[PDB]
């Protein structure tokens, strides 16, 4: 119903934004008086200096936290550093049988792509029968995986399909 | 008298409605702090005549209007004031009514909260039986009774609302083997122990025999067959099954849970 | 300093749990008026009394627990002596109820025999 | 409501008994227990993961420490 | 007569009857309404008045057990203080066995007993199906 | 026609399904299955009006650069190139429909790295002289990129540098390198750093 304070403020164009002060702030003083409803003093810095400056994005820190203990995961050659963010070099230190370490190297966090790359695999794999028949199993399980991630998802699939395709 | 709380309610409205008017008029105070694109904010002025539009919840109160025009003059109250002058120690009456009301729903929501037991375990009457069964029985639409025909534990028999009626012995407490029989019941010369149902009678008195092994409680024997009365109540209606349709399976009948729903689901 | 993170504080776990107990009482009885009037604001202050008892039941049971097992792999001759304790307490309860039954079953011999005589 | 006939060849019948000799250890309970268990605890998961997926991060299948 | 073991445990009994007893007293407070309400006038009235008078003064006495108890564990350390196998748990005796093989034998002889004691009572209870 | 083509090949292509992918027993197609996939493709596009497939190709791409399946990429990168090894879908047609509208300089530094692997690999393509035109575009790509950009894709961006230095040095057997340097033209106005 009371649109006219509406269309008052709609006219409230220019910068002169005092006079509503003098219209309104003596009454309010008069009938309301908390001269002071925040006497706490309030004074803080907001930005001083707050960075880590000393490892990789730390999204990919607290996912491999979480990955099970019989995962191991070193640091290659300086070649990942903060676009790439990861060189995956991982050994499966278990009670299963060992095998030779991913590479699975992933993208920005932003994940428009995931980590298998397998770039040493060319003599890793073909030389031996039984690891060529665990890159076949690797593969064709890492096709089936819609999306994958960044550690969990990939070494997960690995490690299964590791420990599957011995037979 | 629930229009005490719908009193309340108005209080709050009515407070909220002078709040609304205080904060608006302290933002029509105050201009564009920081914008830099559009002064949007005036937007937010709109939104407090929203809060003002709060003021016809309060019209609200005219339905919940109407709550008190009797005579009843103060309810038996005035002693001192309207009685002997003298008598100046009358308040004590209502500081003790306070009192009260506080200590009970203190105790309540204490018992209500104390649900997480911590006694491990015990380790280093008939007449009161027959006088429970009848303060059970002081609810309406639960006409039950009793006549004991065979042994010193109870035979207890109940009748609702239909032809449905359920037999569960009790001895003196915890009334377990529980059989309800749809229309026809107490055969030859007592009670009878056919147990013969429709297939989802048996699942009602399978379901009332689990309520009994889950409602079994250390001691107090009052607040379990309460519960045990108020569970069977439950059943009144057998019209309505939530979470499914109404014909899930042969009859979905199921509320263990203070909420009748359809059966087979757990 | 209680706002910081070091937190230096003794004296507690022992009559705390008492004064934790009286704590959630005194609003009930004092020498101060009581406003008649209250709604939803006992609810407030009894859960977290009740919570903050539970609590420090639970401190004392573990503290219990502790010592306990302490004792235990210390000293376990303490837990064999109770096992024997627990042992003359079941023969002995065991003979009281054998001989509970053995008094009602005579009872009911002669009760027995007194109905047969007719 | 037509069936959806999603059959996947989802079995590991009959090697489901080497997986039961990799492990340390009368009906047929010890197969049929482990193949209708499986399923009935993951397809809420995977229920949970296709909702989430919406939000970040739906990556499932992480067992809790093995 | 160290009975420390059973002193602990009869200390954490006794603070399960603190808890046990504070519920009780809550759920007895609970159900105390007007004097003159219907027709329990001082009766009943005064007779939980005095239950609950008990209660306070069983749970005092309780708290000055519980408190003489704890000073005693506190005493109690002496020979091993440390004892650092809280953080580190793991992951003659003769006379005492034999006794308490000879009390399971003595039990399994009374449980045998039982057995034959509730065979007849399911026996009993059989007659009594064909009474009338 | 071609949505009908490109949903029956999506349809095909994407086999992958996490259904229950619990750590359960539920029980190398990499190179049969892309094969079929290959020949199912070429028999439905060879009579569906090959005249306009060029643009069916680029049409192509919109399914490249969907999924992010780097592993996936390259298996189509790889079937695909296999497919133009049968005669059938001229090179020049589909590198230069793959090139240009889904760049991506640094969006897709994984999906570059397979795409210049990719082209690098199907880098013969021969053709008339007007095969160096691509080329142009392919500076456009460097041109779309400050060298601060980050320490880790350097080698991996590095890509462009080598497919570069094996076409200009390959011109003594590869293509005729004045035409190189009369496309690069359109780089530089005799120097322009």
């Amino acid at each position: 119903q009371p649109l006219l304070d509406a269309v008052l403020a709609n006219i409230r164009s220019p910068v002169f934004n005092h006079s509503l002060y003098r219209t309104f702030v003596p009454a309010m003083m008069a009938i309301h008086g908390p001269p002071i409803v925040s006497p706490v003093v309030c004074s803080r810095k907001r930005r001083f200096e707050e960075d880590e400056r000393q490892s990789i994005p730390n999204v990919l820190q607290g996912e491999v936290a979480r990955l099970d203990p019989k995962f191991l995961v070193n640091l290659d050659p300086s070649h990942c550093s903060n676009n790439g963010t990861v060189h995956l070099i991982c050994k499966l230190d278990d009670k299963d049988l060992p095998s030779v370490p991913p590479l699975e190297l992933s993208v920005p966090a932003d994940y428009p792509a995931q980590s298998p790359m397998w770039i040493d695999r060319q003599w890793q794999y073909d030389a031996n029968p039984f690891l060529q028949s665990v890159h076949r199993c690797m593969t064709s399980r890492l096709l089936q995986l819609p999306d994958k991630h960044s550690v969990t998802a990939l070494l997960n699939t690995w490690a299964q399909s590791i420990h599957q395709a011995c037979l | 008298g629930v229009n005490l709380e719908a009193f309340s309610q108005a209080i709050s409205a009515i407070q909220a409605l002078r709040s609304s008017v205080s904060r608006v008029f302290d933002c029509l105070k105050d201009g564009m702090r920081n914008k830099e694109t559009l002064e949007g904010r005036e937007k937010a002025f709109i939104a407090n005549f929203q809060d003002n539009l709060h003021s016809v919840n309060r019209d609200l109160n005219e339905l919940e209007r109407l709550s008190n025009l009797v005579g009843k003059p103060s309810e038996n109250h005035p002693l001192h004031n309207s009685g002997l002058l003298s008598l100046d120690p009358y308040s004590q009456l209502l500081q003790a009514y306070k009192w009260s009301n506080k200590l009970q729903y203190h105790a309540g929501l204490a018992s209500g909260l104390l649900n997480q037991q911590s006694l491990k375990r015990s380790a280093n009457p008939q007449y009161v039986d027959d006088v429970i069964s009848r303060i059970d029985r002081m609810f309406p639409e639960m006409s039950i009774h009793l006549s004991r025909p065979n042994g010193t534990s109870a035979m207890l028999l109940v009748t609702l609302g239909k032809v449905l009626k359920v037999i569960v012995v009790m001895r003196s407490l915890f009334i377990d083997r529980t059989i309800v029989k749809g229309y026809n019941t107490e055969d030859g010369k007592l009670d009878i122990w056919s147990k013969s149902s429709y297939q989802v009678f048996q699942k009602v008195t399978d379901h009332a025999t689990t309520a009994l092994l889950h409602y079994q409680l250390p001691q107090m024997p009052d607040v379990v067959v309460r519960s045990f009365m108020t569970w069977l109540r439950s059943y009144i209606k057998l019209f309505q099954a939530p979470c499914q349709r109404c014909g899930k399976f042969l009859q979905d009948g199921l509320p263990p849970t203070w909420r009748d729903f359809r059966t087979l689901e757990a | 300093a209680a706002p910081g993170a070091p937190r230096p504080s003794n004296s507690t776990l022992v009559d705390e749990l008492e004064s934790s107990f009286e704590a959630c009482f005194a609003s009930l009885v004092s020498q101060d008026y009581v406003n008649g009037t209250d709604q939803e604001e006992i609810r407030t202050g009894v859960d977290q009394c009740i919570q903050k008892f539970l609590d420090i039941a639970r401190q004392t049971e573990c503290f219990f627990l502790q010592k306990r097992l302490q004792l235990s792999v210390q000293k376990p001759d303490q837990v064999i002596k109770e096992d024997v304790s627990e042992l003359r307490s079941e023969l002995q309860r065991k003979d009281a109820l054998v001989q509970k039954h053995l008094t009602k079953l005579r009872h009911w011999q002669q009760v027995l025999e007194d109905i047969n005589v007719q | 409501s037509p069936v959806m006939a999603l059959l996947l060849q989802q079995f590991k019948d009959n090697i489901q008994d080497l997986m039961s000799y990799t492990k340390t250890g009368c009906a047929f309970n010890k197969v049929l227990a482990h193949f209708v268990a499986m399923c009935d605890t993951n397809m809420p998961f995977v229920g949970l993961r296709l909702e989430l997926s919406n939000l970040e991060i739906p990556h499932q299948g992480v067992q809790v420490e093995g | 007569e160290v009975n420390t073991a059973t002193l602990c445990r009869i200390g954490q009994e006794t603070v399960q009857d603190i808890v046990y007893r504070t519920m009780e007293i809550f759920q007895l407070l609970r159900n105390m309404q007007l004097p003159n309400g219907v027709t329990y006038h001082t009766g009943t009235y005064q007779d939980r008045l005095t239950k609950l008078q008990d209660h306070l003064r069983q749970l005092s006495i309780l708290f000055r057990k519980l408190r003489l108890v704890y000073d005693k564990c506190n005493e109690n350390c002496g020979g091993m203080d440390p004892i650092p196998v809280e953080q580190l748990i793991p992951y003659e005796r003769r006379e005492i066995v034999e006794v308490n093989k000879k009390l399971k034998q003595k039990n399994q002889q009374l449980k045998q007993i039982m057995d034959q004691l509730r065979n007849l009572i399911w026996d009993i209870n059989a007659m009594l199906a064909m009474r009338n | 026609m071609e949505t009908q083509l490109q949903s029956i090949f999506e349809e095909v292509v994407k086999t992958e399904i996490i259904e229950e992918a619990f750590p359960g027993m539920f029980m190398e197609d990499e190179k049969t299955k892309l094969i079929s996939c290959l020949a199912a493709f070429r028999q439905f596009w060879s009579g569906l009006s090959q005249e306009s497939h060029e643009q069916c190709v680029q049409w192509i791409v919109k399914f490249i650069h969907g999924q992010h399946s780097p592993k996936r990429i390259s298996f189509l990168y790889d079937c695909l190139a296999m497919a133009v090894e049968t005669g059938l879908l001229p090179p020049r047609m589909v590198c230069e429909s793959l090139i240009n509208s889904d760049s991506l300089e640094w969006e897709r530094t994984q999906l570059w790295a397979l795409t210049f692997k990719l082209v690098r690999k199907i880098i013969g393509g021969v053709d008339y002289k007007g095969v160096r035109d691509l080329l142009k575009a392919i500076l456009e790509k460097i041109l779309t990129i400050p060298n601060t950009v980050s320490s880790a894709v350097v080698q991996q961006l590095l890509a462009a540098r080598e497919v570069i230095a094996y076409i200009l040095e390959r011109n003594a057997c590869l293509l005729p390198a004045y035409f190189a340097v009369t496309e690069i033209r359109k780089l530089y106005p005799e120097g322009k750093l």
